[PDB]
């Protein structure tokens, strides 16, 4: 059987929250990826700041604010 | 028990002197490597030589920046030195115009001779030195680095071709045996030559605080 | 082959009495401490190197030794011997890695009762701000 | 004189090949005929042995005072 | 069961800085010690002491289907060798084979290697009970149990678990080294496909 | 979840459809990269290119 | 609130070490670690000076040292940042909330000071003080008020009783307190802190 | 448990990065040493280095030069100070037997002296900081001429300062440490003795040798940019996840 179900999960675009216009997860309405704490970490550890910018910045919660 | 008192007398005179000799005051090469038997020839008995001071060795000249300065080496005989004998060698110290003099003891001294110490400091700078702290060297060691004192023109010269602060170099309180070793006070700096097995001999510039 | 005997406890004032039946300058202790206070700090590295290689080489492994004698010159540089799991890590310019450490609202504590301006160098700080930062790639631009 | 080295630092040649990738990916000047392959990945090999790099590269000293070096003032090399 | 996350990034930026700062092939070895982290597969290392020892005859048409097979058509225009005995058929011999690889997989520009380094497998891994007792010859020399590799084409010795693995003083561990990453990459995938096919 | 197969490179790792189709990346079309991105216009979120 | 005094209203600790922790301070504004630790030779007194002094120690070297490092490229009207000094910094105030924390009995007045109590919901408790200090105080003003219970005086305390508590303590200790909560010179601002 | 030491150590030094001037600093304008461990070298060939790897870089020779492109670079580095640095060393060492030994200015003056003063009988009150047969010489020193003065106080400065320590390796060339040119130097005269004493093809002279290796040393070393922290934070991490034998 299947030990666990072994669906898959995929997003490039489309409905994200309300709150904080982050994409959801859930894989019934294509949900995306999580970075914990640990995947954090090594993002500090590797010694990069533009893949930060870009996939932190860029693409989770882009908005152009005022101030 | 006389045999081990002088045994010990004639290890701190070896060490005294290899303290003067690193301290770089001029002694001669005779004396550094001197037999303890030999010894026995300039003084004899524990009672027969007088073991207060028939044997302080006051004299020996800074001779490099001018033969004037003499620093001043005492041996005392109350395990809690009181500051009656203090105000003695104040006396003597005035009298003869030395500013720099070293004590030993051995037991330790009465706290308030070290503050007696303290007010008199500016010019007397007389170091404290238990019997037991130059018992053996803590330079004839293994793991314990090779120093030398630089001039405020070398360290000038750092400062120059790093351009950096004196607040990133590392950093040492005189309280550590090695500092008092020498007489290092504050805002002096002591490259280390400490080797290593990588390749090895770092130099590595560290500042008193 | 130096002949050696096996002794147990810190008491180094006193292992002088014996002066001449032993090597006394070929001698360093499972302390770290023990040996500060009487030989210096350049004293305690060698062991504090010494002590970390056995204690992985019991099992085999052992890392380069480069990566011991840079934590001995972070971990103790002001005299002092200090730890790193809070103690040591507390003296960094960003608050704001330590709010990442353990619990923020501690280190957003001293951020507000100091009062810095970050110099925006470390990692944390500008990562966060949303610019690009000295790490790895980031020390310079066109 | 520098006190940095002439000398190729991989970090600087394989992020400023990638900024270059980006260069020709969007709206540049084509400098070397593209001989077929019109991705600047496959290029970029020949923008750099054919030294089309004007690309000003910024080392920053150890706090602000920065040099600046074109890629071809490196040693470059196998 | 464990998982496994997948990115792609947006710019050319994050694009190449995953194609050569983040790659195996100018990444090849562990940094922490010095030695190489993507060696070869183990499945592919029987394959390795099966082909490159002492005898496996393939006759011109077996050998240049080898060849192609195992060469990621890219490439243009495929050099050669001659064959190794000519009497009866021009047979082939293994070693042959695989430094064929070698001769077109090494760029243009530069020229194959040398080395004369050491293989897993000892001297007497094959050993019989006794010689007859006749001094000047050694079972030490003139062994098959060291990799002689002079200007890129095999001599003697096979190809076991230290070269193509992952280790100190290896054939892709050298490769990498004065090449470059990428060629070192490439004959390691190459020298799979052979050794599958 | 991840399967041990041989046929990808030690330097390459062989992707589904569903990622390879789903995900893209943007590009001004410029008067070289002309046929690549139409087919891509052409074709979309149903076959790969 | 702990390491303060009920009746002067100042801190537990006397006002010598505290002066000179000022003097410590003000030099760890910019960020000097040798000339802290050659202060300490030296005592503190109050703000004067007078030709042919007495059997006094100095406060001005500070002043001296300043306008010093000043003068040769070492000080601006930033102040300098760097790690050295923010691990002294660190130590330096965590020694000065242990002076804090380990002080019962005042040196000034000799007063009772009954122990004050944290809760985790954010309330302060008072703690009436043993038979110790009610007997060991003085035969004046006693921690004791006039009236008579059973044991256990455990109170509740108004935040306004605090805050005016507070009010005195700050408008009392502000040329430390300020320097305490501003790490970077207060050149900008140059106003006094407020307990509110 | 391997796990969770990982974890726990993960809390540690992020910010290291190793400026351009070589000397590991940190984030906050603090230099914490001056040179990386020894310098340079994070092992990312230091493997391949120092031990018995050059047999290899023996042959092959031509590849690793022109690949290298060496007359690519020789007209930006001078192999100048790193010659006459090295010979005076030489010399210093192989004049002075045990650096570990006490020596001054006049010390060998008074050994000197010492069969002198005695064979004349000078004695006197063992005064105040002296014996007898010494006070004499401690002041005749004073009216001896400064001319054997200069000629003892030349000899007593040390052996000078490492090249590493004076020359930043990145610019100036063939900057070795001192337990590698002793490597270099081994093996150019144990080949060259070596190979004229073998069957010798080998078109390769003994200076080419020394400047081949030289220049991978000078490859070997670490460019800026890589925050050396978070390296000994994974490389301390790595046995504090693989502990887990027992």
């Amino acid at each position: 059987r299947h030990m666990v179900s072994d669906k898959f999960q995929v997003r490039t675009t489309g409905a994200r929250d309300r709150v904080t216009n982050q994409p959801i997860g859930g894989r019934n309405v294509q949900g995306g990826i999580r970075f914990g704490e640990m995947e954090r970490d090594a993002l500090l550890a590797h010694g990069t700041s533009f893949l930060l910018h870009d996939r932190l910045f860029n693409c989770s919660d882009r908005s152009v604010a005022h101030v | 028990d006389d045999e081990e008192e002088t045994y010990r007398l004639w290890k701190i005179r070896k060490t005294i002197m290899q303290l003067c000799h690193d301290r770089g005051y001029l002694v001669t090469q005779d004396e550094l490597d001197q037999t303890l038997e030999e010894f026995k020839a300039q003084s004899g008995d524990k009672p027969s030589e007088g073991r207060p001071r028939r044997t302080d060795l006051t004299v020996l000249v800074a001779h490099n920046d001018d033969p004037t300065d003499q620093m001043f080496v005492f041996f005392p005989e109350e395990p809690k030195v009181g500051i009656k004998t203090i105000k003695v060698y104040c006396q003597r110290m005035q009298e003869e115009n030395i500013t720099r003099a070293l004590i030993v003891v051995q037991q330790g001294m009465t706290p308030s001779a070290k503050q007696s110490l303290v007010d008199m400091a500016p010019k007397y700078i007389l170091e404290q030195f238990l019997q037991q702290e130059l018992l053996i060297n803590i330079t004839e060691h293994e793991l314990v680095p090779e120093h030398v004192v630089m001039t405020k023109e070398e360290v000038t010269e750092l400062l120059a071709r790093y351009k950096l602060r004196e607040n990133q170099l590392p950093r040492i309180q005189a309280g550590d045996p090695v500092a008092r070793y020498f007489g290092i006070k504050r805002g002096q700096v002591v490259k280390i030559i400490r080797p290593s097995e990588t390749a090895g001999r770092y130099i590595t510039y560290r500042l008193v605080q | 082959k130096e002949l050696v005997l096996n002794t147990e406890g810190i008491n180094l004032p006193e292992l002088f009495k014996y002066a001449e039946v032993l090597d006394l300058r070929r001698l360093y202790s499972n302390d770290i401490h023990a040996i500060a206070n009487t030989y210096g700090i350049e004293a305690a590295l060698r062991v504090i190197e010494k002590e970390i290689k056995d204690v992985f080489a019991v099992y085999g492994i052992a890392v380069d030794p480069r990566h011991l004698s840079l934590v001995a010159d972070y971990m103790c540089f002001e005299g002092v011997y200090k730890p790193l799991n809070r103690f040591g890590i507390r003296s960094n310019s960003s608050p704001l890695q330590q709010m990442t450490f353990e619990t923020s609202f501690q280190f957003l504590k001293q951020a507000t009762m100091l009062g810095s301006h970050d110099e925006l160098r470390s990692p944390s700080a500008c990562l966060v701000v949303g610019k690009v930062v000295r790490g790895g790639t980031g020390l310079f631009e066109l | 004189k520098r006190i940095t080295t002439p000398y190729m630092t991989k970090y600087e040649r394989a992020r400023v090949l990638g900024t270059r990738a980006l260069q020709i990916a969007m709206c540049a000047p084509v400098m070397v005929e593209l001989e077929g392959e019109t991705d600047p990945l496959l290029i970029a090999m020949k923008e750099l042995k054919a030294r089309k790099i004007p690309i000003i590269i910024r080392r920053y000293l150890p706090d602000g005072s920065y040099e600046d070096w074109g890629v071809d003032e490196l040693i470059i090399t196998d | 069961g464990d998982e496994m996350n997948a990115h792609f990034p947006q710019s050319e930026l994050g694009r190449a800085e995953a194609y050569v700062l983040a790659c195996t092939d100018q990444q090849y070895l562990v940094p922490k010690d010095g030695q190489p982290l993507a060696g070869l597969i183990q499945d592919h290392m029987v394959s390795g002491a099966s082909m490159t020892t002492r005898g496996c005859f393939f006759t011109r048409e077996h050998y240049m289907e080898l060849v192609y097979r195992g060469l990621t058509d890219k490439v243009g225009r495929v050099k050669l060798l001659s064959p190794s005995i000519l009497k009866p058929f021009p047979l082939w011999t293994g070693k042959q084979v695989v430094s064929t690889l070698l001769i077109n997989i090494i760029p243009e520009d530069h020229i194959p290697l040398n080395l004369s380094g050491k293989a897993k497998i000892t001297g007497k891994a094959w050993v019989k009970e006794t010689p007859r007792s006749v001094p000047g010859f050694n079972p030490d020399s003139m062994c098959e149990s060291q990799v002689i590799i002079r200007e890129g084409e095999l001599l003697c010795g096979v190809l076991d678990k230290a070269h193509y693995g992952s280790s100190a003083y290896g054939l892709v561990h050298c490769c990498y080294e004065i090449y470059g990453g990428e060629t070192s990459g490439k004959v390691l995938t190459c020298l799979a496909r052979l050794f599958t096919a | 979840v991840i399967c041990p197969d041989m046929y990808i490179n030690t330097n390459e790792i062989g992707i589904p459809m569903v990622f390879a189709t789903k995900l893209t990346y943007p590009q001004p079309v410029t008067p070289w990269n002309v046929q690549e991105l139409r087919q891509a216009v052409i074709n979309g979120p149903n076959v790969h290119p | 609130l702990r390491g303060s005094c009920l009746n002067c209203h100042m801190l537990t600790c006397p006002r010598a070490v505290i002066h000179l922790l000022l003097c410590q301070l003000r030099v760890l504004e910019v960020g000097a670690l040798q000339a802290v630790y050659e202060l300490e030779r030296i005592l503190n007194r109050f703000l004067e000076e007078n030709p042919d002094p007495s059997a006094s120690e100095i406060r001005e070297e500070l002043e001296q040292y300043t306008t010093e490092i000043v003068q040769n490229n070492l000080l601006g009207s930033q102040g300098a940042h760097v790690k050295n000094v923010c691990e002294s910094k660190s130590k330096l105030i965590a020694l000065f909330w242990k002076a804090h924390m380990n002080a019962k009995r005042c040196p000034h007045c000799k007063t009772g000071r009954s122990v004050v109590r944290k809760e985790h919901n954010s309330k302060l408790t008072i703690t009436f003080p043993a038979m110790v200090h009610r007997t060991a105080g003085q035969k004046d003003s006693e921690p004791l008020g006039i009236e008579e219970a059973q044991i256990g005086k455990r109170g509740y305390l108004t935040p306004t009783s605090a805050r005016e508590h507070l009010s005195a303590l700050w408008k009392n200790e502000g040329f430390f307190l300020n320097y305490l909560f501003s790490g970077m010179d207060d050149d900008g601002m140059e106003s006094r802190f407020n307990p509110s | 448990r391997s796990g969770y030491l990982q974890r726990c150590i993960i809390k540690h030094l992020e910010g290291l990065v190793v400026q351009y001037d070589l000397t590991v600093r940190d984030s906050d304008g603090s230099v914490v040493q001056f040179l990386y461990g020894e310098d340079g070298l994070d092992i990312p060939k230091t493997q391949f280095l120092q031990p018995k790897q050059f047999p290899f870089l023996a042959s092959n020779y031509e590849v690793i030069m022109k690949s290298q492109h060496l007359h690519e670079v020789l007209s930006r580095a001078d192999p100048k100070k790193a010659l006459h640095h090295f010979r005076a060393i030489k010399k210093w060492q192989s004049k002075h037997p045990n650096t570990l030994l006490r020596r001054g200015a006049f010390l060998s003056y008074s050994q000197k002296i010492q069969e002198a003063v005695k064979a004349l009988k000078l004695e006197s009150e063992n005064r105040n900081g002296r014996s007898p047969g010494t006070q004499e010489m401690l002041r005749m020193w004073y009216e001896l001429d400064e001319e054997s003065r200069r000629k003892y106080q030349k000899k007593a400065a040390a052996c000078p300062d490492p090249s590493l320590s004076v020359w930043r390796p990145d610019i100036y060339f063939a900057s070795v440490s001192e337990t590698f040119e002793t490597k270099v130097d081994d093996y150019s005269q144990e080949w060259a003795a070596q190979t004229e004493k073998s069957y010798e093809k080998s078109e390769l002279s003994l200076d080419r040798l020394r400047t081949l290796l030289q220049l991978k040393w000078q490859r070997s070393l670490c460019e800026p940019g890589e925050a050396v922290g978070l390296l000994a934070a994974q490389s301390i991490g790595e046995p504090s996840t693989q502990m887990t034998l027992n």
